[PDB]
């Protein structure tokens, strides 16, 4: 069997306490990241599955093992393909790294629970989000239907079909599965073959890469003497990598503190890739590949790195203070427990704008109908146009409003 | 189980003196064990104890210094007086009474150790150190020094030494924190650790960086830790990174 890394980025969304870690690992194997120095960087982890086919019924088709013994046949299972899992929590505070995670994916997976309320609003507003930022591959997944009677689930089902018609995603697949008992995964796996397929890419495109998680390889017990380089945790939409070459994290770092700053992105190179388990010579985009580089230990410890844009040598991407957005409003408010209506942009106040990956604050100076002008912050980049989805503050925490796009 | 004389002979002689642990008093004066000589009882009549509260001095528990008058040289007969005693030689008596019992210390561990008796072990050790030399402490000293006195006697059991020897025979913590932005800073971190180590020094997180500086007389350990921190000053200025000492 060939030690081949990720092909297509899937993510899976949800809500607090209902169960996406435990569907991770009831597909996968491997646990999560998540669930001081290693792992906590941000909110998503770290999976892998598996996607080996056999065809020598019905819905039995895909399996979980690389060894084919539990539905009959004896004959090795062929090679299909392999993929890498992002978890993002669905959670009314933190939704940053949800948003972060759904600039690099490329299919979605819904999970929601049967015994609770039918009408959720963070659920809604995920959706929403996923049809913004160019997703259409959508499959609905419901969690727990075991405590659930033979005609409620089948009206919950109901209730579900007549929400979602006037959405952007029109044939998407239904699951039911288990969780903690561990079914019907089999169905999944081929829903995943079937619906979803995988985007033409090629190596004559500029290389992009960024950044999510940061690890530090440094263990307790052993002398100093033996140490490890800073891996960074980054995730490829287009650009072939191999190893030896060099690296740059754009948006700049702080160094002095009396003295103007000058000091150009953080350059390192490249040490060792680690994809999967197992290290590899080239990286394939479409998948999250901790990138082990020359840079600190010290750099990639907590919150510093998050979200943030990597180029390689030879190539010149812009750096902007002062953005040129390109707005589209929605009617009422989605994420609030009751519905809001969407009031019009007032001059100056405090907003969070996500550009693909980054959490920025940005406040407003000119409003004409379409277009505004946003003064940042903190730094951001910007390399082609990039998929931006904007968040107001009325009522204590953020609430999401509509999409932007920059006129570059 | 403890006995054995602590000089050469089990019965004292004429003019010299012991110490003495009174146990129980007023019946003919103080029949009690000595400490200068075996474990024998010396005896003092209600006369010659008194110098200048009489039974409020010395009752239960307390040492008295006292010169030998009278021996019989039979089974165990030996007498006592504390009155003729000179307050110039007092203290001079006092400690060659402390001498015997580093002594009598020294020979525990031996007896402890091989489940042999006691006073085979005093026998072997006093030929060599407690005859030639004069005293046994003043020899195990220059020993220690260096060794000239263990050479005389052969020794049956060289562990018992060793540990004798282990017995006879300072850590500062300082912490120095790393938070680097430069292109490279691995290699100067191991550069710093280089400089820094060589005595123990350990990782922890990732941060933070432990190490304990070793003095030899307690003063000399400000001396290296600043030459460190000066050395760990240097090098990361130079690259474009920065490192902090609190």
């Amino acid at each position: 069997i060939i030690n081949r890394q990720a092909t297509i980025n899937i993510g899976t969304i949800g809500h607090v306490a209902h169960g996406k870690s435990t569907v991770v690992r009831a597909i996968s194997g491997v646990q999560t990241v998540r669930f001081l120095e290693r792992n906590i960087t941000i909110k998503l982890g770290y999976a892998n599955a598996k996607i080996y086919k056999c065809q020598e019924s019905f819905k039995s088709d895909k399996e979980i093992s690389p060894k084919c013994q539990r539905p009959g046949c004896p004959g090795r299972y062929k090679l299909v393909r392999h993929v890498s899992f992002v978890d993002c929590p669905g959670h009314d505070i933190l939704m940053s790294t949800m948003l972060s995670g759904a600039a690099v994916m490329d299919a979605a997976l819904l999970l929601i629970a049967g015994n609770e309320s039918c009408p959720q609003p963070q659920t809604s507003e995920h959706l929403a989000a996923i049809e913004i930022m160019k997703l259409k591959h959508v499959i609905i997944l419901q969690n727990k239907v075991d405590l659930m009677r033979e005609e409620s689930a089948l009206e919950h089902q109901k209730s579900i079909l007549k929400f979602i018609r006037g959405t952007i995603a029109d044939g998407a697949p239904i699951v039911p599965i288990s969780a903690q008992l561990k079914y019907n995964i089999d169905a999944v796996n081929e829903f995943i073959v079937k619906t979803i397929p995988v985007p033409p890419r090629d190596f004559m495109i500029s290389p992009r890469l960024i950044v999510i998680r940061s690890f530090d390889v440094n263990k307790p017990g052993a002398e100093i003497e033996d140490l490890k380089g800073g891996v960074a945790g980054g995730s490829i939409l287009n650009g072939v990598f191999k190893l030896g070459d060099e690296i740059e994290i754009r948006p700049g770092i702080v160094t002095k503190d009396k003295g103007k700053i000058q000091c150009k992105p953080i350059f390192s190179n490249i040490v060792s890739l680690f994809a999967e388990q197992n290290d590899l010579k080239f990286a394939v985009p479409g998948g999250l590949i901790g990138v082990g580089t020359k840079v600190d230990p010290t750099l990639c410890r907590a919150d510093r790195l998050v979200g943030q844009v990597v180029g390689a040598k030879g190539h010149l991407p812009n750096i902007y203070t002062d953005i040129e957005i390109n707005y589209f409003l929605l009617r009422r408010l989605l994420g609030v427990k009751k519905q809001a209506k969407v009031r019009k942009l007032e001059p100056n106040e405090v907003l969070m704008v996500n550009i693909g990956s980054t959490a920025t604050g940005a406040r407003v100076v000119a409003v004409k109908a379409d277009m505004a002008r946003l003064q940042l912050t903190s730094p951001a980049c910007t390399e082609i146009n990039e998929k931006i989805a904007l968040s107001r503050r009325i009522e204590k925490h953020w609430r999401l409003i509509g999409w932007a796009t920059i006129k570059k | 189980t403890s006995h054995c004389r602590f000089y050469e002979n089990k019965y004292p002689e004429i003019d010299d003196i012991v110490m003495v642990n009174v146990q129980q008093i007023a019946e003919m004066g103080a029949y009690v064990k000595l400490l200068e000589y075996d474990n024998i009882e010396g005896m003092i009549l209600l006369s010659e104890l008194s110098r200048r509260s009489i039974q409020k001095l010395i009752r239960v528990g307390k040492n008295d210094v006292a010169v030998v008058l009278r021996v019989d040289k039979e089974k165990g007969y030996i007498d006592l007086s504390k009155r003729r005693v000179s307050s110039e030689d007092i203290i001079k008596c006092e400690e060659k009474y402390q001498k015997s019992k580093t002594v009598h210390s020294i020979l525990r561990y031996c007896a402890e150790k091989f489940q042999i008796p006691l006073e085979e072990l005093y026998k072997t050790i006093a030929w060599p150190l407690s005859r030639k030399f004069g005293h046994a402490y003043e020899a195990f000293k220059l020993s220690i020094i260096d060794e000239t006195v263990w050479e005389g006697i052969e020794p049956p059991s060289k562990d018992v030494l060793d540990e004798l020897k282990n017995y006879i025979s300072v850590k500062i913590r300082a912490d120095v924190e790393v938070s680097c932005f430069s292109y490279e800073g691995i290699d100067a971190i191991k550069d710093a650790l280089k400089s820094a180590e060589d005595v123990k020094v350990k990782l922890v997180a990732a941060p933070l960086y432990v190490l304990t500086t070793q003095a030899l007389d307690k003063q000399k350990g400000i001396e290296q830790l600043e030459s460190a921190i000066e050395k760990i000053t240097e090098v990361i200025t130079k690259y474009g990174g920065v490192c902090n000492i609190t």
